[PDB]
């Protein structure tokens, strides 16, 4: 059908799939740059364009029995990256949207469901103690972290309500891959890269995966894409 | 209705009568009979 | 990384002589601390839980506040058995840190 | 000058009163304000986000397997395989869902609400099924016969994963309650039950065990009214920091 | 009632590895956090990490990351810490104490073991 | 698509429908969209004309009510009356988990405080002049009743007696951004002595509240409490309800019941079977 297949073309990057459903943009919003009306920052902003916008892959990660789900915080999953990574370290403030997609595919005689969910502003939780979360328990870097307890989404809210934030399901019987188009969301016009994160990649498998057929390993691979992004405050890197 | 002698706009008694919706963004949040 | 300055380091008091031990947070911690005894022997006791309380069964020549960023562990009368080192915990936020600790000595 | 006389209700706080009143901070000029993504201006918007109901609640089902029904192949015809009680205020399926959240708030409501079910076993995997909706008066149906002859949808397995199970308004006034009262004329929804069809057949490459994860979502005629407290949130006896706060 | 004993910790050649073992017993083991803390003859305290009871989950200094391994055993309620690149520096007293949202952590405290190193 | 919509929309009457290639009881929830099926389509109706208003569900309507911010009671005797809160909606749960259903907000708050006194544990109940001033973040907090603090030249005070009707003023939206952060991910400082999470630092400042008159009468208890009603609201990316109960007001830290409801494996109260029901 016309919307099962999708290319995206970014850059030097392009993915193509056969498997899709009907890309989604969060809150009918399409990532663009700051306009002059809503700038602060007098400096005049660096846009490298096609150097940082493209797709870059993600460590995948292994789906299996007991899996309870997995979580990447934007930008932190791109900040050691690319060209992309150059630019946060040397800039003292961004702006710029993200263009997610998952891939996950298995065989016709796989049965199994994902939800891949962005969430805005998501401040996790510490199960059973009152000691707030630690820094390099919120910050994983690039290979990103794992739900304890994903059915309250780790921060005591309800998995089930997770639908009324930006989100596409990945159904093995579907659909093999899931794209979700975010634009900026912040109170700020421009943030500080390192310590404030403002999406939560969440995908966690609300119907597992299992089969008569001889196992196979399945793995789910991330690529995220930045869009419109821009950096002022150039100064030396913080490394 | 609506007694305001302060000069503050921000003093003024909130204001009930914003009944706009757009529902299309949370509930049809996609770039577009059978869908597939 | 909450820094918790424990100061004075080491201090010299008599029997039964009031004295005070305080930690500095530069972060805000809140209300979350403990003051930790530590006999000669190796083994902790806590005493104060959250700044408010005192553990049961822990005598009540101990007490504790909060004035500013100061956290005050202070101490009615000394006894024999009182002299050893003791710390400041902040169980706020990860990761937990220790004061520098405090070490009693009697007047000779 | 004018002459006045007091009224009862002079000097009282009402929570939910509209008056105007003095500014603490003269000649204070706000941020200005930027385009936000995802602007709520009623609460109706929230509500018709379907989210995920938990039908599996059990002693056995724990964490996540809540949420999903687990529908085996039957080796007899014409088999219930589970039900929703569409009790909103007490507690079951529709509690924790977008639409059961925001409607424990008040105590009135009114409109039709859809339920949708998403099959997530293997492409191979085929079936039929039925999800009946019975009015009110009456006990639940026990037999696919005796569910038919209600609001029911028929539904087959196939490249479209989901269905859309509208359940009408009906009723004999315009607002309903949720007073405790689970068989009240003025509270009692109905029930939901669904059946084989006629069976699900999957090879035996494939697993034997599927299953559909339940949706619901507030229509576009819904309506609420009379705001109140959420029994949800219940007194929390230790509050840490919360003396903190008080130096 | 409740209790927290660690034995062991007697010799290890550097380079080698070894396994902390402290039980707990007196109340419902998988209910409050684990907490590890050393102590040099210098008597100063630094915190090893905090393993949550509930699963694997676990929280570490960013000095002993990769130094230590904190693991746990819910049938007999022991709580393990695996220490890796021993050195005569890794040598000093080890404690296990206990935690939980509850009226603060560290409300119970183990014996301690000196940990030697023989080169 | 943008509209004004003052009431909930009416129904129309539908007929036999069996055509082949539409299919409107079909959708698709992997393009993570709610069904667009309409009850005309999915069932036969009737024409019915719906009256019924959406103007009580507004966000402006949902958020703004007078709730508890503050509750503190300080006896008063010879000494120490007067308390410093550092101002937060985390404190009470009935408040925080309402304000919590969105990301970002943008109000301006209407405070009240309201007054009464106890007896401890009869003669008369004192009329006490009580001030509240209103010290922004990075000022000088008084430590005393009589210190020099409370002279409050450039400082927003506010003198109200017992007897009097309860105090009321407006607090504008102070943000340094364009609306408040409700959820924060992320640490304030550049270094690592950050806290994670909203801290009670930047946000809002403190309110100091002490009885103006010397100490006199023997001891009363005076309780102050602190109501807060927004206004002009504007609420961005709504977020899910919170299940468990709170443990901490400074993070989200959750541990759960210990039986459902609301328990951490379970949040629905279970039942025997999903097939069991009378």
């Amino acid at each position: 059908y016309s919307d099962r297949v999708l290319q995206l073309k970014l850059g030097n990057s392009a993915i193509v799939t056969q498997e899709a459903a009907n890309y989604c943009c969060a809150y009918g919003e399409w990532p663009n740059y700051l306009p002059d009306h809503e700038a602060v920052a007098i400096d005049k902003p660096t846009q490298p364009e096609t150097a940082t916008d493209r797709f870059y892959t993600l460590k995948s990660v292994k789906w299996e029995t007991g899996s309870t789900g997995w979580w990447w915080k934007l930008p932190d999953a791109l900040n050691n990256i690319g060209m992309f990574g150059q630019n946060v370290q040397h800039h003292y403030l961004y702006r710029s949207g993200f263009l997610i997609h998952v891939q996950c595919n298995a065989t016709k005689f796989h049965q199994g469901a994902l939800l891949v969910v962005a969430i805005p502003e998501h401040q996790r939780g510490a199960h059973n103690t009152n000691t707030s979360p630690g820094f390099d328990d919120i910050m994983k870097g690039e290979e990103g972290g794992t739900f304890n307890h994903p059915y309250v989404l780790d921060d005591g809210t309800s998995l089930a309500c997770a639908t009324i934030f930006p989100h596409q399901w990945i159904n093995l019987r579907t659909n093999n891959s899931a794209t979700i188009v975010l634009p900026w969301m912040n109170a700020a016009p421009m943030d500080f890269p390192l310590r404030h994160n403002q999406w939560t990649l969440a995908i966690i498998p609300v119907v597992p995966l299992g089969t008569r057929t001889t196992s196979s390993m399945v793995p789910i691979t991330v690529s995220i894409a930045p869009m419109c992004c821009e950096f002022n405050g150039l100064r030396h890197a913080i490394t | 209705n609506q007694i305001n002698f302060y000069k503050d706009s921000y003093a003024a008694s909130a204001s009930k009568q914003d009944f706009s919706q757009d529902p299309s963004k949370f509930t049809e949040p996609v770039v577009e009979a059978p869908v597939l | 990384d909450i820094q918790m300055t424990q100061s004075p380091s080491s201090l010299s008091a008599s029997l039964g002589e009031r004295v005070s031990l305080t930690c500095r947070a530069s972060q805000d911690i809140g209300s979350s601390l403990n003051w930790l005894q530590q006999e000669p022997d190796g083994t902790i006791k806590r005493l104060i839980y959250a700044t408010s309380s005192l553990d049961s069964g822990v005598p009540k020549r101990f007490s504790g506040s909060r004035s500013g960023s100061d956290y005050s562990l202070t101490i009615s009368s000394l006894e024999s058995e009182d002299f050893v080192d003791y710390y400041c915990l902040q169980y706020a936020s990860f990761p937990l840190t220790f004061g520098a600790g405090t070490k009693l000595e009697l007047k000779r | 000058g004018v002459p006045t006389y007091l009224l009862p209700g002079s000097g009282q706080f009402l929570t939910t009163d509209d008056h105007s009143s003095a500014p603490a901070l003269p000649c204070f000029n706000p941020t200005p304000e930027m385009h936000i993504p995802g602007q709520v201006r009623n609460m109706l918007e929230v509500v018709q986000v379907e989210s995920m109901m938990e039908i599996n609640n059990t002693e056995s089902a724990v964490g996540m397997e809540r949420l999903k029904v687990d529908i085996s192949a039957l080796t007899d015809v014409d088999q219930l395989l589970f039900n929703i009680p569409l009790d909103i205020q007490l507690d079951g399926p529709l509690r924790n869902t977008l639409v059961g959240n925001i409607s424990r708030y008040y105590t009135h409501w009114s409109g039709s609400l859809e339920m949708t079910f998403m099959f997530c076993g293997s492409f191979m995997a085929a079936g039929k099924l039925i999800l009946c909706y019975t009015p009110p008066g009456g006990s639940c149906p026990t037999t696919r016969e005796t569910a038919m002859l209600g609001t029911h949808i028929v539904w087959d397995f196939g490249l479209q994963s989901s269905v859309t199970l509208i359940i009408p308004w009906i009723s004999g006034s315009h607002y309903r309650m949720f007073n405790n009262d689970a068989k009240s004329t003025n509270a009692n929804v109905g029930y939901v039950t669904c059946f084989m069809q006629t069976n699900l057949i999957v090879p035996s490459e494939s697993s034997d065990t599927c299953s559909l994860i339940g949706f619901i979502a507030a229509k576009d005629d819904f309506s609420l009214r009379l705001m109140r407290d959420s029994p949800d949130i219940g007194q929390l006896d230790h509050l840490h920091a919360a003396e903190a706060a008080y130096q | 009632q409740v209790q927290l004993q660690q034995p062991g910790a007697e010799l290890v050649m550097p380079g080698a590895s070894v396994k902390m073992s402290c039980k707990a017993s007196g109340y419902t083991f998988t209910d409050y956090w684990m907490h590890w803390v050393k102590q040099r003859p210098g008597q100063g305290l630094e915190w090893i990490g905090a393993i949550d009871t509930s699963d694997s989950y676990t929280t570490y200094n960013r000095k002993f990351k990769g130094k230590a391994t904190l693991t746990v055993d819910e049938s007999s309620s022991t709580a393990y810490m695996q220490l890796i690149s021993l050195t005569s520096e890794d040598s000093a007293v080890y404690y296990c104490a206990r935690g939980g949202g509850g009226n603060s952590p560290f409300a119970y405290w183990g014996q301690g073991t000196l940990v030697t190193v023989s080169a | 698509i943008e509209s004004i919509i003052k009431t909930a929309t009416d129904t129309v009457k539908s007929e036999i429908n069996a055509e082949l290639g539409v299919v409107p009881s079909l959708n698709a929830v992997e393009t993570g969209a709610t069904s667009n099926t309409e009850p005309e389509e999915a069932i036969q109706t009737r024409t019915v004309i719906n009256q019924h208003g959406v103007s009580e569900t507004l966000v402006e309507n949902f958020l703004s009510r007078a709730a508890l911010v503050s509750k503190r009671s300080f006896e008063y005797k010879d000494h120490k009356n007067f308390f410093k809160w550092t101002i937060n909606t985390r404190s009470f749960v009935q408040l925080r988990r309402k304000l919590e259903l969105f990301t970002y907000l943008r109000f301006d708050a209407e405070i009240t405080i309201l007054t009464t006194v106890a007896v401890n544990g009869y003669v008369g109940l004192p009329d006490l002049t009580l001030q509240a001033m209103f010290v922004p973040t990075g000022a000088l907090t008084p430590e005393k009743q009589d210190s020099f603090h409370w002279q409050s030249g450039s400082n927003a005070s506010v003198f109200f007696k017992i007897s009097d009707p309860p105090a009321r003023i407006t607090i504008p939206f102070m943000c340094i951004n364009s609306a408040y952060s409700v959820f924060y991910d992320g640490f304030a400082g550049f270094e690592k002595n950050g806290l994670y999470g909203i801290n009670p630092a930047d946000t809002i400042g403190n309110l100091c509240v002490r009885i103006v008159n010397e100490h006199q009468p023997v001891g009363f208890t005076v309780t102050v409490r602190v109501y807060m009603k927004p206004k002009h609201i504007k609420a961005w990316a709504p977020r899910p309800p919170r299940t468990l109960p709170y443990m901490s007001i400074a993070n989200a830290n959750y541990k759960g019941k210990e039986r459902a409801p609301n328990a951490l494996s379970a949040i629905i109260g279970n039942r025997d079977s999903v097939k069991t029901m009378p």
